[PDB]
RNA sequence: CCCGUCGCCGCGCUCUCCCCCCUC
RNA sequence: CCCCGCGGACGCUACGCCGCGACGAGUAGGAGGGCCGCUGCGGUGAGCCUUGAAGCCUAGGGCGCGGGCCCGGGUGGAGC
């Protein structure tokens, strides 16, 4: 087995490469790599034991179903096509890079300016409106419910600690194990609690972007602010 | 809790309202049961704008899910057990029903029986 | 005798690849060929008018050959004769287009159905479109969509047409099996032409839509389809 | 709205025996298959020669 | 602690003199009278709010008189800054004349 | 034969049931008990049927016997199978597929056992 | 199998087999021919009826 | 034999060996 | 020369099932289909029914393009 080289067609269209066939014939020297010409054991024995029982018993593994139900539904048609969601491309829009002052629209946050950290594996953004400043923690937000305006502060050389990821923000849920009939109520639990985890990360980010929104002025006050819409303006006559 | 078909796709209707005859509302000696309009001028017949609709094939029923129940089962009337082992090879697309005739003794065996051979029963507390 | 007949599988299995393989450079090389023809031609009247200019002369160009004719006006009160040549150029609907192939017989032909039909002299690129986006095969007399090469190959590879680009070149420069290419091709189901018509009760000499514009078709072709 | 006439667009031709005989309908089912799956035209009249009705199916003297 | 949402007026169904399509509605959206300046909602949550007798759940809230018919921008109708809405359910007749919202949910800015 | 009578109670038997848009053959030996001439249990040389046992657990394979078509008094072999469920349905795959007795009706066998079988377990609270 | 005809036993009072046997008459061979049957018992139970008016 | 990630079409790498630039 | 697996969905009322393409106005009139409907007769349902038939009523649940039909509740009292 030869190490895997790249590609050496260039991309320059999504399914174009820049080279020919024959140009591609030679970059990979195909003219002296011509080549001519040149398992899982469904049953185990084992032995079971016993005076005159027999040496050992062909054991097979995935025995045949014990119930077959009246009918069952055919399978579907291959489709070529149709990625899990976790291999999807994640796009984001051109106006949103880090340290980018973002307007959130939905949630118990509505109206608030936050700032953008990173993009997450899932597409979501991560954002952190300085807790002290507008009590918006370390929280995942949808691109698509966000304004993204054109204010913006250099995070750069700023450490998003490694482990903040989409796993790391996932909810969690206690009920409804070991309890079937519903006559106590398993509303316990119910306030979620802050993980002490979560307030030292909490502390690490904002310790080091709190001193970079103090250093042009006011902006603190414009993150303190909410934002809204005045019956005299109109957001598509708005620069955000 | 209820037994579920083998597949529960999404029943479209083309039309949810009956097709009334014409001037059926304005008469009690005609009923709403429908009628082609046959008159020389009627224009209903001649399918004026704003006029009572005409039934016609378009609003055929997918055959995918015709004389499909909204829970996903097609219904077999049954009067007796015997009648209700037939359904027991199409338990997950078809559901018995017991016919109104059934009396209330039987009907009990009937129900009994069916929930053994996991059959649904469109009807399974009707005299009780 | 398992492993004579698996052989023996392989050998058809790869003779069937090589034989593809050998259909598909065909394919290729023809459409690099009429590439290399299509420019000839377009270079061609440019330099040959080109050099009448230099003398003080004019160069007067070949009468088109190939006419796209659609139909504008519906079906209702149609007289007879006009009806008859509607059904002989295959034009039974309303923006239904189809290929004419332009002489003395066919043109008399348009002229009788003149206030029902748009029509001119489409361009290359023209009938690219037509073909590609809306190239549909009379197939056993089925409408069948143009999808692989292998449906008209089947039924146009007698007269030497096995691609879409040997139907184009046939359509595009009227050859010898125009006839049996044309014919092959269901008529052309066209949308309603977007951005409107300017009139379609009149000719378009005289701001309608009807008659013949020499090269205009082609702005109506891609508001068309 | 398309310019043809619809009263040419059913033809008229037995597409089966309108007798009940089972033992026809047997040989006709035997006759449908081999139409079908040979390339025989002989098949193809013989079966279309079942559906045929008596006076369609005149006796044949053995002169 | 703010509006959130631009103000829009349901003027009526999309329709000829004497037909009425009451699947898609005409929406004016206030300060927007020109097509060219339509580009910014199209996509954009629509929102028909009103109360009723009833209370119906309300998430993330208490039940209250409050029911909302959803829908979105389609694209823009005419010259003069009016768009046509898809909701869910055809509009009521009721509500001509009256206000609808414009979320800015699905921001492409 | 086979094709014969079912030209003949193919639309006209006393076990024929024709209700709600579909159609259900109720004769003995009739897996899936549908009217068609492929599980018709009566016109066939070689028949197979799946019937609970006389009391309530296991499962009768009856079969029909090659020599007397005309003698229904010993044309059918009737066993019965009480064991485990995956040991039932393996005899009874056996028994049609290593006998190539009928090997078009082995899963139609195979699923009304397991539904009888199924039938025949205690019913849960 | 038309050609064919078998031997069928006599069976005795007490409804066992008594040794002799009895060719099968060709008539079970004829055909089975159900839209005759029915055309012929459709004809003649109209020759029984009674006349109403 | 745990659910055909399959056909046509367009490509990439390996069964050749060297280097170059980041990264462990 | 299948065998560490002895195994491998559905189907084909052939009057059935499946695929592809085009098409769909209608008086007078013609034809086809009707698991539309009424009454009675021959068969058949080891059919239903005083533990409630027919009929009738019903802001009850549904099915069918439709003719219509099934089921729940009430009334009724001997058949269907
Ligand atoms: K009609
Ligand atoms: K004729
Ligand atoms: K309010
Ligand atoms: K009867
Ligand atoms: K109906
Ligand atoms: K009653
Ligand atoms: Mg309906
Ligand atoms: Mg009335
Ligand atoms: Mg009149
Ligand atoms: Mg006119
Ligand atoms: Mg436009
Ligand atoms: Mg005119
Ligand atoms: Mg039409
Ligand atoms: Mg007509
Ligand atoms: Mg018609």
């Amino acid at each position: 087995k030869g190490k895997p080289h790249c590609s050496r067609n260039p991309v320059l269209v999504r399914g174009i490469g820049r080279y020919s066939r024959s140009a591609m014939y030679s970059r990979k020297a195909m003219y002296k790599r011509k080549y001519s010409a040149a398992k899982v054991l469904a049953t185990v024995t084992k032995p079971v034991g016993g005076d005159k029982n027999g040496g050992t018993r062909v054991v097979k593994l995935r025995k045949m179903p014990r119930y077959y139900p009246t009918e069952d539904v055919p399978r579907k048609l291959l489709s070529h096509g149709k990625k899990p969601f976790s291999q999807h491309v994640r796009k984001l829009r051109a106006s949103i890079t880090p340290g980018t002052i973002l307007i959130i629209l939905t949630g118990r946050h509505r109206g608030k300016r936050v700032v953008f950290l990173k993009q997450l594996a899932s597409g979501l953004l991560l954002v952190t409106g300085p807790l002290v400043l507008n009590r918006v923690p370390l929280r995942r937000t949808h691109q698509k419910f966000v304004i993204a305006t054109s204010t913006k502060i250099d995070i750069s050389n700023v450490k998003i600690p490694k482990h903040l990821t989409d796993a790391y923000f996932k909810k969690k849920k206690l009920r409804k194990p070991r309890h079937q009939e519903g006559e106590i109520f398993d509303t316990e639990k119910e306030k979620y609690e802050i993980t002490e985890q979560r307030k030292i990360d909490q502390k690490a980010v904002d310790s080091q972007i709190l001193p970079k929104i103090k250093a042009i002025p006011q902006l603190q006050g414009y993150l303190r602010s909410v934002f809204a819409l005045t019956n005299g303006i109109y957001p598509h006559k708005l620069v955000f | 809790a209820a037994l579920r078909p083998l597949v529960k796709p999404k029943i479209v209707k083309k039309r949810t309202k009956k097709f009334i005859r014409h001037q059926s509302d304005r008469y009690v000696k005609i009923k709403r049961n429908w009628r082609k309009p046959r008159g020389i001028d009627n224009r209903v017949r001649r399918r004026f704008k704003g006029q009572i609709l005409m039934p016609n094939i378009g609003y055929g029923s997918n055959k995918k899910t015709k004389h499909m129940l909204p829970s996903g089962f097609r219904k077999f009337l049954v009067h007796n057990v015997k009648e209700l082992e037939v359904l027991l090879m199409c338990n997950k697309s078809y559901c018995a029903e017991i016919a109104h005739n059934v009396s209330s003794k039987n009907r009990k065996a009937i129900v009994e029986r069916a929930a053994q051979l996991a059959i649904r029963v469109t009807n399974p507390n009707a005299r009780l | 005798n398992f492993a004579e007949l698996k052989i023996k599988r392989l050998r058809k299995k790869f003779a069937q690849k090589m034989l593809r393989k050998a259909r598909r450079k065909l394919i290729y090389e023809k459409a690099k060929h009429y590439h290399k023809e299509y420019r000839q031609m377009y270079r061609t009247e440019i330099r040959m008018a080109r050099m009448a200019r230099k003398a003080g002369n004019f160069y007067v160009p070949a009468e088109p050959k190939l006419a796209f004719v659609i139909r504008i006006r519906g079906i209702n009160g149609v007289s007879p004769k006009v009806r008859k040549v509607l059904q002989l150029l295959r034009l039974r609907q309303i923006f239904n287009g189809t290929f004419v192939k332009l002489n003395k017989a066919s043109i008399n032909m348009l002229r009788i159905v003149e206030p029902y039909i748009a029509w001119g002299y489409p361009n290359l690129k023209s009938v690219n479109e037509l073909i590609y986006k809306r190239g549909y095969g009379k197939i056993n007399k089925k409408r069948i969509a143009l999808t692989d090469n292998a449906l008209i190959a089947r039924s146009l590879g007698k007269y030497g047409i096995i691609c879409m680009e040997d139907l184009i070149h046939e359509i595009y420069t009227v050859g010898k099996r125009f006839k049996e290419a044309n014919n092959f091709l269901w008529p052309f189901k066209l949308s309603s032409p977007r951005g409107g018509m300017k009139k379609k009760t009149t000719h378009f000499v005289e701001g309608g839509d009807a008659g013949n514009r020499e090269d205009q078709i082609n702005r109506l072709i891609r508001r068309m389809n | 709205g398309v310019d043809i006439r619809h009263n040419k667009d059913r033809k008229v031709r037995r597409k089966e025996p309108k007798s009940q005989d089972i033992y026809l309908r047997l040989l006709v089912k035997l006759y449908r298959f081999l139409a079908r799956r040979t390339n025989s035209t002989f098949n193809q009249v013989v079966l279309k020669r079942l559906f045929m009705s008596r006076t369609n199916r005149p006796p044949l003297s053995l002169s | 602690s703010g509006r959130l949402w631009s103000k829009a007026i349901f003027a009526g169904y999309k329709r000829g003199l004497r037909n009425q399509r009451e699947h898609t509605a005409l929406l004016k959206i206030e300060g927007v009278y020109a097509r060219d300046e339509t580009e910014f909602y199209l996509g954009k949550r629509c929102a028909y709010v009103y109360k009723a007798k009833n209370n119906t759940v309300t998430p993330g809230g208490k039940p209250n008189k409050t029911r909302v018919i959803w829908g979105k921008v389609t694209r823009a109708h005419g010259n003069s800054g009016m768009v046509r809405a898809k909701f869910r359910s055809n509009l009521p007749a009721k509500a001509i004349g009256h206000r609808i919202r414009v979320m800015l949910y699905p921001s492409r800015i | 034969s086979a094709h014969l009578q079912w030209m003949v109670v193919r639309n006209c038997s006393s076990f024929l049931i024709k209700r709600n848009k579909q159609t259900y053959s109720t004769e003995p030996n009739n897996l899936k008990a549908r009217n068609s001439f492929r599980y018709n249990g009566l016109i066939h040389r070689k028949t197979v049927g799946v019937e609970p046992a006389a009391d309530g657990k296991g499962v009768v394979v009856v079969i029909k016997r090659r020599s007397g078509q005309r003698k229904p008094a010993t044309s059918y072999v009737r066993t019965t199978i009480n064991k485990n469920a995956r040991a039932t349905l393996s005899s009874i795959r056996h028994m049609i597929r290593k006998n190539k007795y009928r090997p078009d009706l082995r899963m139609a066998a195979i699923r009304r056992a397991s539904a009888i079988l199924r039938s025949q377990k205690p019913v849960m609270v | 199998m038309a050609c064919a005809r078998p031997l069928i036993s006599v069976y005795s009072e007490k409804g066992e087999s008594s040794g002799k046997n009895v060719t099968l008459p060709a008539v079970f061979k004829a055909p089975i021919r159900p839209d005759i049957v029915n055309f012929v018992h459709t004809n003649l139970r109209k020759n029984n009826r009674q006349p109403y008016a």
